[PDB]
RNA sequence: UCCCCCGUGCCCAUAGCGGCGUGGAACCACCCGUUCCCAUUCCGAACACGGAAGUGAAACGCGCCAGCGCCGAUGGUACUGGGCGGGCGACCGCCUGGGAGAGUAGGUCGGUGCGGGGG
RNA sequence: CAUCGAUCAACGGAUAAAAGUUACCCCGGGGAUAACAGGCUGAUCUCCCCCGAGCGUCCACAGCGGCGGGGAGGUUUGGC
RNA sequence: UCGCCUCCUAAAAGGUAACGGAGGCGCCCAAAGGUCCCCUCAGGCGGGACGGAAAUCCGCCGGAGAGCGCAAGGGUAGAA
RNA sequence: AGAGCACUGAUAGGGCUAGGGGGCCCACCAGCCUACCAAACCCUGUCAAACUCCGAAGGGUCCCAGGUGGAGCCUGGGAGUGAGGGCGCGAGCGAUAACGUCCGCGUCCGAGCGCGGGAACAACCGAGACCGCCAGCUAAGGCCCCCAAGUCUGGGCUAAGUGGUAAAGGAUGUGGCGCCGCGAAGACAGCCAGGAGGUUGGCUUAGAAGCAGCCAUCCUUUAAAGAGUGCGUAAUAGCUCACUGGUCGAGUGGCGCCGCGCCGAAAAUGAUCGGGGCCUAAGCCCAGCGCCGAAGCUGCGGGUCUGGGGGAUGACCCCA
């Protein structure tokens, strides 16, 4: 019965909790984090702003909205006003 | 092409659009948000002579007076395809000295 | 072909897509029930029609092995069977036409058809035209 | 507008979680127990929800 | 030619789909009506009419409209028909299909070959006025090699095209036979 | 309030591609010269200055076509919540909600706000 | 306070410093786990058949059944 | 094989196992770092002394199919 | 999921065409045809977990509103648990085997081996058991006997014990449907009469007269015969095939579909749906009323817990 033995495949690497955070309408604060991406699928817009890891936070305090700019691409704003 | 467009956009408001022709300069301040022009400054749509250098340095001199009656202050440039050298030097370097 | 390696499997769900009707040919096979027909039913479909008219006709097969088998010989359990010791295998579902063909009567085709399709391990029924063209 | 009543026929057992946790949201712990309310579109949800094991009746 | 249909309303398509009769809807540039036929008074007539032949609906409104078929939702698996798309004709103009009768037998045919009719119907650019029957073809100076694209056509009166020149439309191919194996199984 | 031109902003191809006509009064571009600011990994090609010999050919804006492209219903279907049924088997069927994809008729050679100049 | 010495790679790192054999063996437990069988399957095995290209002096079927396809048994090799 | 990275299995929030299917890392860059400015590909057609299917050039077509150090994925010429 | 080919790759046919294969220009080194292999591109029709120009039901999150539930939140004391298993579904592995395994949702056993149907049967079906009662309503499932309840009514189906377990396949089993041919000028089956010359068609062989193979896709006398549907032949000759006439006398044939059946189908102690036994319905399809049924619900009684209520009260009294 004695047999062979291995492959390669087994290797895998671990999860990155890939995905937006606060959504359209939330309440969110100062500093918060609104999309968690990799690379610019969502792109900050009124009051957002990314660094390094294209991190959408809002800058100042208010509701989060999405509108489609289709060809310019998705953009997350904040209305901070109340 | 444009980028200082977007660069701009970024900060602030209020646009200073200049668009200049082989014998014309016309330099606004428009603001977004609302999407609307202002201080509409030009030569050749106002009537001022034609030595181009040395006429974009009245023009530039024209906002100031026309603008700080209602409520301006905030520099904001948009250079367009043009490059800060000649005419949009004196365009501007007249602004804040007006 | 060049492909890649191996694929999983694909549980034959709603009989339908897998699914046509009679094209460029004059009559055709088709599937009751589904299977995986294998690149080793098809030739041995194809040569049978040929055989039963020798100089004559023009058979159209429509479907193609493009789908990996996957045997382990005799051993345990560790990694994935290499297999494809019979190599190839055609999602079939029903519906689908499998064959047709065009060159000659009925009398001379009613066969061939009914021929090859005893080489299927799936009911068929031969498909006369009707000119239902979409 | 004439109110909601309901009756119930059928048990939670071999039913899902949620199933379960509307009845409770209409209070209906028993056999043939009686919970009659205001037809309300946001409560006749659950009604349309476990359609299967509550008699439904106009009043 | 003639056909008796009828209207389909409110109900459920699966129903009446059922005890025989079959689904369908017209449209035209201004009128879209949900409607019901008869199958086997469908299935009677359009064997032969198909895409093609004069199509009318004397419904009970005692109206009676020259129409014809443009899509069949047949049922994949089953062989059966299961939905009818039916388009209101009037005087302008209309793409639509006609029949390639092939003339004769070729030459390719008699040293091995077989015809391959690849498109018996052609989408052309004409009138409801004007409905051509089929667009007949001298289909046998041809030889084992030799086609015939939408180039190599004479059309009829008032009728134009829609396709390309540089389509195809029929071929006569080799055969097949049992001596060529050789070049199969075992290579 | 409207029409043309110029700068510009939004809705994001019912704006795009191709072809066809028009526009030069002002508009803008081509165009003359590189003496000075500036500049080309050679070059006034482009960036730039000075400017009126020439023109709307280019590029550009405006109107027509529908070939490509795009938009695209209704209808019906696949599929699927959820409840249920049939076959040991691969799988299939019923009811109530949801409802596609593609294919059809059809539509499309953009719409709009601000300022400035000229009507 | 700033900073250095890591295949501590068995990479949340027992020590700073570590390989084997036991059938001469023992102990504590495990069918939570392998051989013999009981059970599921039935890939292979045995038997059986469906079409029918052809053999059989002429002719598919006296007897034979290419390429294929579907089954019964659970006697083999195996899998769980 | 043991740590970390990319896609699927991952059943449309995150996450998900198997000695499942496929591939990478233990580096590097004083410029591959920041600021300001200029420019925008691969490929194809057709002409071009070398070479020659493929050398630098030129006209047209060319919306991303090139490039972004290395595996893969996301992103992106309205630049990174 | 689905579907599609606009990206990634895969593919059958045809087409036009870079390259090469046969053949001439037989060589300046190029060229034309091509039942040849072949990419670029197009149409026809497609394949996909690591393809998506699209795209759901559902899924997650914030706001609003219902929602008082042993909801949710916070602080602290204490534990236990961290081997699970079954079934339905969506995948991977496996052989589109395994009462095999690894995952996700949900359910239930574990903790419900406590009850009722499933003969028996932990998780299939119903249904949460606080106790008592010789009370009533019911779910699953059942109504000839063990075994409580219609040998119930109407309408069909099957002659095998199908029911009471299995296929590809064959068929002249049976019933229902639809699509047509024939027929009073006389049709299906039977019976009588005739059934031929050109022609031994061309290639083919020892041979090919129709019966070896290939090929096309003739002319006739006659009311009617086809380069012949089988046998038979070595080739032949012989019969019979359809076809014409008469006979004749009340009808006939062909295609496909479904509803139910037949065979296929051979195993080891003794055999059987649980057993008997069954318009032989006590089986299958449909419709209707009725009945039995579990600890589920209801009825009365008792206990205990939480909360409210009565008392200027221990206790007791009420209701959920
Ligand atoms: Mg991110
Ligand atoms: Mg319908
Ligand atoms: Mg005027
Ligand atoms: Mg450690
Ligand atoms: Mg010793
Ligand atoms: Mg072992
Ligand atoms: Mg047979
Ligand atoms: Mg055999
Ligand atoms: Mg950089
Ligand atoms: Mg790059
Ligand atoms: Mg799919
Ligand atoms: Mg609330
Ligand atoms: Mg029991
Ligand atoms: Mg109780
Ligand atoms: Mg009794
Ligand atoms: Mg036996
Ligand atoms: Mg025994």
């Amino acid at each position: 019965k004695k047999g062979l033995g291995s492959t390669r495949n087994g290797r895998d690497s671990q999860a990155k909790r890939l995905g937006v955070k606060r959504y359209e309408g939330q309440v969110v604060r100062a500093g918060n984090i609104l999309v968690r991406q990799r690379g610019t699928r969502f792109k900050p817009g009124k009051n957002v702003g990314m660094g390094r890891d294209f991190t959408l936070f809002a800058l100042v305090d208010g509701v989060v909205e999405f509108q489609d700019r289709g060809r310019l691409g998705r953009y997350v704003h904040v209305r901070p006003l109340a | 092409k444009f980028r200082v467009r977007n660069r701009i956009k970024r900060t602030g408001r209020l646009r200073l659009s200049v668009f200049r022709s082989l014998k014309h300069i016309y330099a606004q301040i428009i603001d977004d948000e609302k999407g609307v022009t202002l201080v509409s400054a030009s030569s050749l749509a106002l009537k001022l002579k034609g030595n181009k250098t040395e006429v974009a340095r009245q023009v530039g001199r024209a906002l100031a007076e026309k603008a700080l009656a209602l409520g301006i202050k905030q520099v904001a440039f948009d250079r367009g395809p043009y490059k800060y050298h000649g005419r949009v030097k004196a365009l501007a370097e007249g602004a804040r000295e007006g | 072909r060049m492909k890649y390696r191996k694929q999983q499997r694909g549980r034959l769900k709603g009989a339908t897509k897998g699914g046509d009707y009679v094209a460029f040919g004059d009559f055709g096979l088709v599937a009751l029930e589904p299977a995986w027909i294998t690149a080793q039913q098809i030739e041995a479909a194809r040569v049978a029609m040929v055989r039963h008219f020798r100089r004559g006709g023009k058979i159209f097969i429509r479907i193609f092995p493009d789908k990996p088998y996957t045997k382990k010989p005799l051993e345990v359990r560790m990694g994935k069977g290499k297999g494809n010791v019979e190599g190839y295998v055609a999602v079939v579902k029903p519906g689908r036409v499998m064959f047709e063909v065009a060159g000659v009567t009925e009398e001379q085709a009613m066969e061939a058809l009914r021929i090859a399709g005893h080489k299927l391990p799936i009911k068929t029924k031969i498909v006369r035209r009707d000119a239902y063209d979409e | 507008m004439p109110r909601l009543k309901v009756k119930l026929v059928k048990s939670p057992i071999g039913y899902p979680k949620d199933q379960k946790a509307a009845l409770k949201a209409l209070g209906l712990r028993r056999l043939q127990q009686e919970r009659v309310l205001e037809d309300t579109p946001a409560i006749r949800g659950n009604v349309e929800k476990v359609a299967h094991l509550v008699r439904v009746e106009v009043v | 030619y003639r056909l008796k249909a009828y209207y389909r309303e409110g109900e459920k398509p699966s129903a009446l789909r059922r005890a025989g009769k079959l689904p369908g809807v017209m449209y035209n540039r201004h009128l879209n009506r949900k409607v019901y036929v008869d199958l086997v008074e469908f299935d009677k007539v359009f064997r032969q009419a198909s895409i093609h032949h004069v199509i009318v609906l004397e419904l009970p409104d005692g109206q009676s409209l020259p129409t014809l078929v443009r899509q069949v939702n047949l049922d994949k698996r089953r062989r059966r028909p299961e939905h009818v798309d039916f388009f209101v004709l009037s005087d302008e103009p209309v793409e639509m299909y006609v029949p390639l009768r092939f003339v004769g037998t070729p030459a390719g045919v008699r040293a091995g070959g077989v015809l391959q009719e690849i498109h018996r119907d052609i989408l052309v650019k004409v009138s409801p006025r004007n409905i051509p029957e089929f667009i007949e073809v001298d289909v046998s100076g041809l030889e084992i090699g030799d086609s015939l694209h939408a180039s190599d056509l004479k059309l009829p009166p008032g009728v134009e095209l829609a396709v390309s020149p540089e389509e195809t439309i029929a071929a006569v191919v080799p055969p097949e036979d049992v001596e060529k194996l050789a070049e199969e199984a075992a290579a």
